[PDB]
């Protein structure tokens, strides 16, 4: 189900970091590593 | 965990 | 980065500065950004706090 990256365009593979607050904002666990977007609190979901 |  | 007062690692046993991974799941589980990065616990939805306040 067709979940892109909204730090580097990339792909949302493992653990999905979802914005609490901005409605359909996403980063993988490479952009969250690098503190992207880091102002809000993010659901950690884990991938099937 | 809290280590309150 | 901000220390999370009174939170530790499950992890590493280690102090939580920057983000905290506090599992929604689990009554009292969290974890530092370095266990998180690692793939610990990864079964289970978190919540991301980036400081304490
Ligand atoms: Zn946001
Ligand atoms: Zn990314
Ligand atoms: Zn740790
Ligand atoms: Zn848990």
């Amino acid at each position: 189900p067709n979940v892109i990256c909204d730090g580097c365009n990339g792909p949302v593979v493992g653990t999905r970091y979802k914005c609490s607050v901005c409605p359909d904002y996403d980063l993988c666990s490479v952009c969250e590593g690098k503190g992207l977007h880091r102002g809000h609190t993010k659901l950690a979901f884990p991938s099937p | 965990r809290i280590v309150p």
